C-alpha cells in the first residue's frame, strides 16, 4: 500500500505498521502535518522511522505516507548564496513564505525556487540525435557573475538527445532536455535529485597534488592542505572558516553547521553576506560563491546527521562541475553525538564512551568523499572537495573516540593546543603534534615553483623541536649549560614562533598571508639562523669567539627588520614590493654578518 | 477549540517508579497530557512519553505514590502540555508544574503555548551584540556577556554561585555613554535556603513587580523539574518575542534538572549514555539552552544565565560537557578561590565567553577593553604556571619576571577579582583596575597589546 | 558492562514476548 | 493553592483555626469586655467568632473572601495577642491595670519582629519560673 499507519512513538523515533513493501532508508511523511522521516528498521509489515522534526502530537493510527526515494537533495541553479535546513529546506524561503521567525513543523518549501528565472545557454556541441552520458554538461546557467553553474546530465542516466532548449530564460520546472534509451523517453529540467548517502560516482579519484592556502603561515608552511585535502581541526574555527571563505583558491565554498550554537550560527549567517573579496579586478561578496547548511543544536538528532550528508553531496555536485570546492563542518563531534543519540534510541549496543562501533565507518563515509576527481562525462575536467571537519574533544583530549576515528582517516590534522590558546598565541596550532601526510605529493609543486621552501620547511621544524629540548632544560639549569649555537637556536625559534607561526586573524596585516610573503619571511629567519650559526662555529677553538651576544648586538637592526616582516600589507604592498624588501633584508643580513667574518 | 469530550481510563496495567502504563487506549498522542484522579480523591498531572498501539506510558509530574492499578482514573486531554501564559506572570511565584504558589489565582491566559517552543529560523535570528554590565569585573572584563547570550555559571558543589546570580540580577544593565530586564527565575531541585535567598532578594531589591519565579525545591517530586525550565523559557518567549520585553532567564541548577532526565530514563529501561544519563541529553539540553537571542522585527530579547553544579567538580562530566558544547562558553566558580575567601570565586582561566570577540569593540565599549582582557588573561595563566613552580622548584629559583607574574596573580585576585556582593563596578571602572594591574610589568612584557594602545594607556 | 548486559537482557525478553504473542 | 506548603483545605483550615484562636485569647485577656482598643484592632476577625458561626461556614466564607484569609497577617496579629496574653497570665496573682494592657499591646504591635524581641525572652523566663513554682 501507498501509506501505512503509526503504530508507536518514542521521541524522534516512530514505529509504523502496514508498511509491507517499504525499503530501508526510504523516506516517509508521518502524522497529518506530514513530518519528514526515514525508515531505519523493517520487521514484517512494521517499520521504524527516524523523524527529522519534533514528534510531539503524533498519534497512533496517524497516516504514514511513504515516498519511493531515499533522503535526497535538489541540485541545480539557486544553491549559490542559499542557506538550508539539514534535510535541504531553504531557510531564506521558509522565512519569505511563512512571514514569521519560526520554522513551521512539516513545512514543504521546494529546495530550489520554481519561480526565479535563469539564463540557460545550451552547450553548442549538442544536436538532436547526439549521444550523452552521466556528467555531460548540456548547458551553462549564469547563476552568478562568479560561478557558472554547469548543468549536468544526472549519473545513472544516459541516452540519445531528442529535445534541447534554445538559449533563453527558463524555470526549474521547464524540461530543458529530453533524452531516450531502450525506447524509454526521459524528461529533465535544470534540477536533478540525488541521494545524500550515495557517493556521486567519478571517472578517476586522482592524487591530490596542489596546495590549498589557508592563509595561516603556520599551516601553509608546516602542515599544508591540498586541493581535495581530507583535513581536521580541534574546534576552538571562525578565523579558519572566514579566511578560507575570503581567500581559499576554491571557487565554491560550503559551510555545515551540524549542531551549531544558535548565536554562532547567526554570526556566520549575518557576517558572510557582508564579507567580500577582490577577484577578477572587482570586489564581490563571498556569498555569491558559497552555500550554508545550518542546524542549530536544538534541531532534532536526525537533522544533525542529514546536515553532513547534504553538505558533502552539495560539495560533490560543484566538484562534478570542475570546481575545487572547499567545505567546512562545525563539529564532527556533534555529528558523532547525533549518531550516539540515534544508536541509543534504536536499542543498539554502543562500544566505547556510549558511541556506536560503526562510528568509524560513518566518519569514513564522510571524509573519504573528499579528494581531486576526474569528473564523469564528456568535457574532461578536474574538480575537488576539500573537507575541513572540526573535532572539539570534551577537555581538548585527542584520545577521545571521535578524534581517534578521525585521526585514522584524515591526511591533515591541525592540533590546536589549550596552552597556546590560553596565552593568546594565535592561530594556536601546536607545531609538534600537527601533521600533513600530503607533503610527499606537494613537494612536486614546491620543487617546481618554490625550490628554497623544502629546505626551509625542514630547518623550521628542526629549530622548533630543538626549542622544546632547550626550553625544557632551562627550567632546571637556567642558561648556564647552553652553547652559543643553542642561544642562536632559541633566538631564531622565538622569531619563528612569535613573528612567523604567530598571526593575528582579525587585523588586516595578518587576516590572510600569501605564499610569496610566507616563504620570504621564513627564508629570511632561517638564513639568519644559518649565518649566525656559521658566525659562532667558525670561531670554535679560535683566539676570540663570536658569541651569541656579540651577534645579537651587531645584528640588532636586522633582528628588528626580521620581526617587522609580518607588517607588510598584501593589498597595498604587492608581492613584487614584498619580495624586493625581503631581498634588501637578505642583503642587509649578509652584510651585517660580514662585519664579524 | 478541542470541544470534543475527554476520555478517562482505569486501564492502568502497571506503575514502574515515575511511570504509569495504560492499555486499551484509543489513539494516544506522544507528549499528550493526562490527569490522574487517585483513590484518595486527589488530582495528579502527567505526560505520555511512549505510545504503542493501545499502550501509553505516562510520566507523572506530581509523583506516583498512592496510584492504584484498578481504582486510578486517568483522563486524557487529546493535546500536548500547552501552558497558559500572560504578562501577569511577572510579579508572581509558581511551583515547578506551572501552578501558582503565592496567594494569587490561576494564570489568566493571553495565549496557550507549547512548552517545547518552536525552532526559530536561523535566517531570522539577530546576532547578540550589546554588552551587559553585570557589575562583576570577572564577567564584564576577562569574559563578557551580551544581551541575547546564553552563558552559564558553572560551579563546584557548595560554592556561592547563587550569590553571583543574585548579584547579576541586582546589578545587570547596559553600558552607559525602560533599560530593565524582566528576570525569569527557574529553580529546579533547590534547597529551601536557596529558594528563600532568591525570593527574598527579588523582594528586598524592590524589583519583584518585574520578575517571574518558578520554584521547584529539593522536597518537591523529581519529575516536575523537567517542566520547570521549559515553563520559564516559554514565559521568556512570550514576554520577549510577543510583548517586546528584554528578558533574563536564570536556571538554578541544570545538574538537578539532568538528574530528573536520568530518573525517568532509567525507569523507561532506555540505553544509557555515559555516566547513566540519557544519550539524548545533548538534544534535550539544546531545547532548553537554544531559547535565547534577538529575532527579526522584535525589539525584545532573551538572555540566559543557566547555573550548573559539577558532580565531584568534574569538568568532563556529561552535564557540564554537553552544556559547554551548546552554551556560549561558561563562567566557572572555583574551590581554589573560594577556600581563599575570594568573592566572587570566578576563575578567569577556565571561564570563556564566545561573544567576547564581538561584544567588545570601539564605540560598543572602551576600545582598549579587548586587548586589556587578552593581556590580563594571559598574565594570569603565566601567573598560575609560575605559582606551581614556586612550590615545585622552590620560590628562590624564580626569575625577576616570574616573580612579577606571581606578584601580578597575588594583586589580581585581590584587586581585580574580589568585588564584594554590593559593589557594582562599571566596565570602564573595571578597565582602570585592569591597567593598574598591567602596570606591574615593564611595557615590553605586554605582548598581546598593540604599541599604539600601550602608548595611549600604559603610562597612566 | 553491567548496564549493557541488562539492556541486552531486556531486548532478549522483548524478542521472546513478541514471538510468544504471535502463537 | 499550596501556600506555605499547605493544600487549599489545610490553608483555610489554618485560617479558621487562627480566627477561633484569636477569639479565645481575646475572651481570656478581656473576660470583663473592657480592653476596647485591643478588641477594636481584632473586631474584623472577631465578628466571625463572637457570633455563633459553624466551623465549615467560616471555612467556606474564607474561600469566598468574606472572612480574612491572609494566614501571614493573621499569624503576626495572633503573635501580638498571644505574647500579650502570656504577660497577663504570667502575672496572674497581681492582675495589672487595663490601661497598661492597652499600652503594652500598642508597643508590641509597633515592634517590627516582636517574636525575636527581648519582651519574648522575658516571657520565656517568666514561664520557666512559673511552671517550676
Amino acid at each position: 500500500s501507498t501509506f501505512g499507519y503509526v503504530h508507536g512513538v518514542s521521541g524522534p523515533v516512530v514505529t509504523a505498521c502496514d508498511m509491507a513493501g517499504a525499503a530501508m532508508y526510504e523516506l516517509v511523511r508521518v502524522g497529518h502535518s506530514e513530518l519528514v522521516g526515514e525508515i531505519i528498521r523493517l520487521e514484517g509489515d512494521m517499520a521504524t522511522i527516524q523523524v527529522y522534526e519534533e514528534t510531539s502530537g503524533v498519534s497512533v493510527g496517524d497516516p504514514v505516507l511513504r515516498t519511493g526515494k531515499p533522503l535526497s537533495v535538489e541540485l541545480g541553479p539557486g544553491i549559490m548564496g542559499a542557506i538550508f535546513d539539514g534535510i535541504q529546506r531553504p531557510l531564506s524561503d521558509i522565512s519569505s513564505q511563512t512571514q514569521s521567525i519560526y520554522i513551521p513543523r512539516g513545512v514543504n518549501v521546494s529546495a530550489l525556487s520554481r519561480d526565479i528565472k535563469w539564463e540557460f545557454i545550451p552547450s553548442k556541441n549538442l544536436r538532436v540525435g547526439s549521444h550523452i552520458t552521466g556528467g555531460d554538461i548540456y548547458g551553462i546557467v549564469n547563476e552568478n557573475s562568479l560561478i557558472k553553474h554547469k548543468i549536468m546530465l544526472p549519473p545513472r542516466s544516459r541516452g540519445s538527445v531528442t529535445y534541447i532548449a534554445p538559449p533563453g530564460n527558463y524555470d526549474a520546472s521547464d524540461v530543458v532536455l529530453e533524452l531516450e534509451f531502450e525506447g524509454v523517453k526521459e524528461k529533465l529540467s535544470m534540477v536533478q535529485v540525488w541521494p545524500v548517502r550515495q557517493v556521486r560516482p567519478v571517472t578517476e579519484k586522482l592524487p591530490a597534488n596542489h596546495p590549498l592556502l589557508t592563509g595561516q603561515r603556520v599551516l601553509d608552511a608546516l602542515f599544508p592542505c591540498v586541493q581535495g585535502g581530507t583535513t581536521a581541526i580541534p574546534g576552538a574555527k571562525t578565523v579558519i572558516s572566514q579566511s578560507l571563505s575570503k581567500y581559499s583558491n576554491s571557487d565554491v565554498i560550503i559551510y555545515v553547521g551540524c549542531g551549531e550554537r544558535g548565536n554562532e550560527m547567526s554570526e556566520v549567517l549575518r557576517d558572510f553576506p557582508e564579507l567580500t573579496m577582490e577577484v577578477d579586478g572587482k570586489v564581490e561578496s563571498i556569498m555569491k560563491r558559497t552555500a550554508l547548511v545550518a542546524n542549530t543544536s536544538n534541531m532534532p538528532v536526525a537533522a544533525r546527521e542529514a546536515s553532513i550528508y547534504t553538505g558533502i553531496t552539495l560539495s560533490e555536485y560543484f566538484r562534478d562541475m570542475g570546481y575545487h570546492v572547499s567545505m567546512m563542518a562545525d563539529s564532527t563531534s556533534r555529528w558523532a553525538e547525533a549518531l550516539r543519540e540515534i544508536s541509543g534510541r534504536l536499542a543498539e549496543m554502543p562500544a566505547d564512551s556510549g558511541y556506536p562501533a560503526y562510528l568509524g565507518a560513518r566518519l569514513a563515509s564522510f571524509y573519504e568523499r573528499a579528494g581531486r576527481v576526474k569528473c564523469l562525462g564528456n568535457p574532461e575536467r578536474e574538480g575537488s572537495v576539500s573537507i575541513v571537519g572540526a573535532v572539539s574533544p570534551p577537555g581538548g583530549d585527542f584520545s577521545d573516540p571521535v578524534t581517534s576515528a578521525t585521526l585514522g582517516i584524515v591526511q591533515v590534522f591541525w592540533g590546536l593546543d589549550k596552552k597556546l590558546a590560553q596565552r593568546k598565541h594565535f592561530p594556536s596550532v601546536n607545531w609538534l603534534i600537527s601533521y600533513s601526510k600530503y607533503m610527499r605529493a606537494l613537494d612536486e609543486y614546491y620543487d617546481k615553483h618554490f625550490t628554497e621552501f623544502v629546505p626551509l620547511r625542514t630547518k623550521a621544524k628542526e629549530i622548533l623541536q630543538e626549542e622544546e629540548d632547550l626550553a625544557e632544560i632551562v627550567q632546571l639549569v637556567g642558561k648556564a649549560s647552553l652553547a652559543e649555537t643553542d642561544k642562536i637556536t632559541l633566538e631564531v625559534a622565538k622569531l619563528i614562533k612569535d613573528d612567523f607561526l604567530q598571526q593575528n586573524g582579525y587585523t588586516p596585516y595578518d587576516r590572510f598571508c600569501p605564499f610569496y610573503k610566507t616563504v620570504g619571511m621564513l627564508s629570511n629567519m632561517i638564513s639568519f639562523y644559518d649565518m649566525a650559526r656559521r658566525a659562532v662555529e667558525t670561531t670554535a677553538q679560535s683566539d676570540n669567539k663570536i658569541t651569541w651576544s656579540i651577534i645579537r648586538e651587531h645584528m640588532g637592526e636586522i633582528l628588528y627588520k626580521l620581526s617587522s616582516m609580518k607588517f607588510k600589507d598584501p593589498v597595498k604592498d604587492g608581492e613584487a614590493k614584498i619580495k624586493a624588501d625581503y631581498a634588501q633584508l637578505l642583503e642587509d643580513m649578509q652584510n651585517a654578518f660580514r662585519s664579524l667574518e | 477549540y478541542l470541544s470534543q469530550p475527554r476520555l478517562t481510563y482505569k486501564t492502568v496495567s502497571g506503575v514502574n517508579g515515575p511511570l504509569v502504563i495504560l492499555d486499551h487506549v484509543k489513539f494516544p498522542r506522544y507528549a499528550e497530557i493526562v490527569h490522574l484522579t487517585l483513590p484518595d480523591g486527589t488530582k495528579r498531572s502527567g505526560q505520555v512519553l511512549e505510545v504503542s498501539g493501545s499502550k501509553a506510558v505516562v510520566q507523572v509530574f506530581e509523583g506516583t505514590s498512592g496510584i492504584d492499578a484498578k481504582k486510578t482514573s486517568c483522563e486524557f486531554t487529546g493535546d500536548i502540555l500547552r501552558t497558559p501564559v500572560s504578562e501577569d506572570m511577572l510579579g508572581r511565584v509558581f511551583n515547578g508544574s506551572g501552578k501558582p504558589i503565592d496567594r494569587g489565582p490561576v494564570v489568566l491566559a493571553e495565549d496557550f503555548l507549547d512548552i517545547m517552543g518552536q525552532p526559530i529560523n536561523p535566517q531570522c535570528r539577530i546576532y547578540p551584540e550589546e554588552m551587559i554590565q553585570t557589575g562583576i569585573s570577572a564577567i564584564d572584563g576577562m569574559n563578557s556577556i551580551a544581551r541575547g547570550q546564553k552563558i552559564p555559571i558553572f560551579s563546584a558543589a557548595g560554592l556561592p554561585h547563587n550569590e553571583i546570580a543574585a548579584q547579576i540580577c541586582r546589578q545587570a544593565g547596559l553600558v552607559k555613554k525602560e533599560e530593565n530586564f524582566a528576570i525569569v527565575f527557574a529553580a529546579m531541585g533547590v534547597n529551601m535556603e536557596t529558594a528563600r535567598f532568591f525570593k527574598s532578594d527579588f523582594e528586598e531589591n524592590g524589583s519583584m513587580d518585574n520578575v517571574c519565579l518558578f520554584l521547584n525545591l529539593a522536597n518537591d517530586p523529581t519529575i516536575e523539574r523537567i517542566i520547570t525550565p521549559r515553563l520559564a523559557l516559554t514565559t521568556a518567549e512570550f514576554l520577549a518575542y510577543q510583548c517586546e520585553k528584554h528578558v533574563l532567564v536564570i536556571l538554578t541548577d541544570m545538574s538537578s534538572y539532568a538528574e530528573a532526565l536520568r530518573e525517568v530514563s532509567a525507569a523507561r529501561e532506555e540505553v544509557p549514555g555515559r555516566r547513566g544519563f540519557p544519550g539524548y541529553m545533548y538534544t534535550d539540553l539544546a531545547t532548553i539552552y537554544e531559547r535565547a537571542g534577538r529575532v527579526e522585527g522584535r525589539n525584545g530579547s532573551i538572555t540566559q544565565i543557566p547555573i550548573l553544579t559539577m558532580p565531584n567538580d568534574d569538568i568532563t562530566h556529561p552535564i557540564p560537557d554537553l552544556t559547554g558544547y551548546i552554551t556560549e562558553g561558561q563562567i566557572y566558580v572555583d574551590r581554589q578561590l573560594h577556600n581563599r575567601q575570594i568573592y566572587p570565586p570566578i576563575n578567569v582561566l577556565p571561564s570563556l565567553s564566545r561573544l567576547m570577540k564581538s561584544a567588545i569593540g570601539e564605540g560598543m565599549t572602551r576600545k582598549d577593553h579587548a586587548d586589556v582582557s587578552n593581556q590580563l588573561y594571559a598574565c594570569y595563566a603565566i601567573g598560575k604556571d609560575v605559582q606551581a613552580m614556586k612550590a615545585v622548584v622552590g620560590e628562590e629559583a624564580l626569575t625577576s619576571d616570574d616573580l612579577l607574574y606571581l606578584e601580578f596573580l597575588q594583586k589580581f585576585e585581590k584587586n581585580f577579582i574580589t568585588q564584594g556582593p554590593y559593589e557594582n563596578r562599571t566596565v570602564y571602572e573595571t578597565l582602570d583596575i585592569g591597567w593598574q594591574l598591567l602596570r606591574i610589568f615593564p611595557k615590553e612584557m605586554l605582548k598581546r597589546i598593540p604599541q599604539s594602545t600601550l602608548s595611549e594607556f600604559y603610562p597612566r | 558492562f553491567y548496564r549493557l548486559k541488562k539492556i541486552q537482557e531486556k531486548k532478549k525478553i522483548i524478542k521472546e514476548k513478541s514471538e510468544k504473542d504471535l502463537e | 493553592i499550596k501556600m506555605g506548603g499547605l493544600t487549599s483545605e489545610q490553608y483555610h483550615s489554618q485560617v479558621v483555626g487562627k480566627i477561633g484562636y484569636i477569639a479565645r485569647c481575646m475572651q481570656t485577656i478581656d473576660p470583663e469586655n473592657n480592653l476596647k482598643k485591643i478588641r477594636e484592632d481584632y473586631q474584623d476577625v472577631l465578628i466571625w467568632a463572637e457570633k455563633n458561626y459553624r466551623f465549615e461556614e467560616i471555612l467556606e466564607a474564607s474561600k469566598s473572601g468574606k472572612c480574612p484569609n491572609d494566614l501571614d497577617a493573621l499569624s503576626r496579629r495572633s503573635l501580638i495577642l498571644q505574647e500579650l496574653l502570656r504577660l497577663v497570665s504570667s502575672i496572674s496573682p497581681f492582675k495589672m491595670k487595663l490601661d497598661l494592657i492597652e499600652s503594652q499591646y500598642e508597643k508590641m504591635k509597633q515592634h517590627v519582629n516582636l517574636w525575636k524581641s527581648d519582651y519574648h525572652v522575658k516571657l520565656n523566663q517568666l514561664n520557666q519560673l512559673t511552671d517550676y513554682l
